[PDB]
RNA sequence: GGCCUCCGAACG
């Protein structure tokens, strides 16, 4: 689709360095099928978002 | 694949809980005797 | 025609692809038997000595591609003996080519094994191919190599003794020519095993 | 589950409260325990030189800490009760399981206090009096552990040498409170510990 | 976008180059 | 383990 409504790049060094770490737990190279059904893994514009379909 | 996964979660679980590294009591806890 | 146009398609990508680590996903994505990994292997060498230069990408593509499988470090452990018969075969400037290679895959010792036995030739037999080259792949692998715990943990890794012109003790000339010669090509104190056994 | 962090976190932002908030990457609660008893003895000692703490940990056993999930017998039951229990169960002696002072954290956690001596038996004034003291101040302990700050599990603890004091004003809650928590992160120490 | 690597824009530069693993990153990470 | 923007007609 697009970037929707994300412009380009916002961040910042502090609030990188509090919301990550750099040594922290590493288990699964953060699989996006997992963040994609639950919008609690990935909370990066949760905005206008129609989701969360649990099984069958 | 080996106990370095724990170790390294107890150690990164200090730093992301506050805590400092630690990990020898001897001196800190224990009496000197 | 096979290996003609393998090398072809081989030089190639060779000479493009900057930073050939990348490249090693194009080198292995031409899916290459296992008949044509060993002159991928040989043919690899000659176009890592056919640059007018030396060129650390060849060493790269080398520690990555040969560390990649089993019989891959296998190739470059056959593919670095059968480069050991060559001495005065080599060109003089691809000389210093295959001394910056070998050193940088000798630095990080993964790939080949045996290398350091098959090196070190005879007291007076040499073709001086094999001991220039020796003597720049020792002073560039000593100064990048960490040569104060390559000498000394190479001495404990039993690879001077399985080196025919490394022996100490028993053989004078190997010592003494050892000694002589390392003492000459800069060595200073690594060659003090050789002169006291001598 | 991830289902209650899903239905939080769409609940409290798309419901409840509409801000920025990033949150971090998910981790499992880490939780402490000892693999092996603790051989070294430990020391300890008042702020104002009274009294001394000592004593021992050792894990228990699969039944006893399950049987601790599950309370087994009722902390408010006898003491006979549970002496039965222990030593129809984990096969313990009559004063071994008889010597029980206080559970685990809030009556749950599966961390035993016992004191097994031979002058512990001959000052019951000292352990009863200080009952109070090193049980209260090990409660604390025991819900922040000395490595990783977590509850310890399958902890056993039994006092050997316990100095009570000239007067009880010398050595106060201050002086045995904190101190329970250091000679159990000693034993906790020397005992292997596990998460 | 894919997981760690994406272009939010496929028609901004040439074209979406289908990049999979690399025959030697599974080196590097054995 | 996969993901492949591309895409021209006049006038001037």
């Amino acid at each position: 689709f697009e970037p929707l409504v994300r412009d380009i790049n916002l961040q910042d060094e502090d609030w990188n360095e509090f919301n990550d770490i750099n040594k922290i737990i590493i288990r699964q190279p953060i699989r996006t099928e997992y963040k994609i059904a639950f919008p609690y893994l990935y909370n990066n514009l949760p905005h206008h978002v129609h989701l969360t379909w649990y099984h069958t | 694949p080996a106990p370095h996964l724990a170790r390294e979660f107890m150690i990164k679980t200090r730093r992301r809980k506050g805590l400092s590294e630690d990990v020898s009591i001897s001196k800190f806890f224990d009496d000197p005797m | 025609i096979n290996l003609v146009s393998f090398r072809r398609t081989i030089y190639l990508a060779i000479q493009s692809s900057l930073d050939f680590e990348e490249c090693a996903h194009k080198l292995l994505k031409m899916e290459f038997p296992e008949s044509q990994t060993k002159e991928l292997c040989n043919m690899i060498l000659d176009c890592c000595a056919q640059q007018r230069t030396y060129e650390k990408f060849f060493g790269l593509l080398a520690g990555r591609f040969c560390m990649l499988k089993k019989e891959y470090m296998e190739s470059f452990e056959g593919i670095f003996k059968e480069q050991y018969d060559t001495i005065h075969r080599l060109e003089t400037n691809k000389l210093r080519n295959v001394a910056k290679m070998f050193a940088h895959l000798l630095y990080t010792d993964s790939l080949p094994w045996s290398v350091l036995e098959c090196i070190k030739l005879s007291e007076e037999t040499t073709t001086s191919s094999s001991r220039i080259f020796v003597k720049i792949f020792f002073q560039e692998l000593c100064e990048y190599m960490g040569l104060p715990k390559l000498n000394a943990r190479l001495k404990d890794e039993t690879l001077q003794p399985f080196f025919e012109g490394l022996l100490p003790r028993d053989n004078p000339r190997n010592t003494r020519f050892a000694i002589n010669f390392f003492t000459s090509i800069g060595l200073g104190g690594l060659t003090d095993e050789l002169r006291e056994h001598l | 589950g991830e289902l209650y962090l899903d239905c939080v976190m769409h609940d409290l932002r798309k419901m409840y409260s509409e801000i920025d908030i990033k949150v971090a990457d998910p981790v499992v609660t880490f939780c402490e325990t000892v693999v092996e008893t603790s051989s070294l003895k430990c020391f300890a000692e008042t702020p104002n030189k009274k009294n001394k703490i000592t004593m021992i940990a050792e894990p228990l056993e699969k039944g006893l800490a399950e049987d601790i999930e599950n309370e087994v017998v009722q902390i408010t039951w006898n003491r006979k009760k549970l002496g039965e229990f222990f030593q129809t169960k984990y096969d313990w002696d009559l004063l071994a399981a008889r010597s029980i002072w206080a559970f685990g954290p809030d009556a749950t956690g599966p961390n035993i206090l016992v004191d097994d001596t031979l002058p512990s038996e001959v000052d019951k004034a000292l352990l009863g009096s200080v009952k109070d003291s090193i049980v209260q101040g090990f409660q604390w302990g025991t819900r922040e552990g000395p490595l990783c700050d977590e509850l310890i599990r399958n902890v056993k603890f039994k006092i050997l040498d316990a100095v009570v004091a000239q007067e009880p004003l010398h050595r106060g809650g201050g002086q045995i409170i904190p101190t329970a928590r250091r000679v159990v992160y000693s034993a906790f120490l020397m005992a292997t510990p596990r998460l | 976008m894919y997981n760690g690597i994406g272009l939010p824009t496929p028609r901004g530069s040439g074209t979406n180059g289908y990049v999979q693993r690399n025959l030697s990153l599974v080196r590097g990470r054995r």
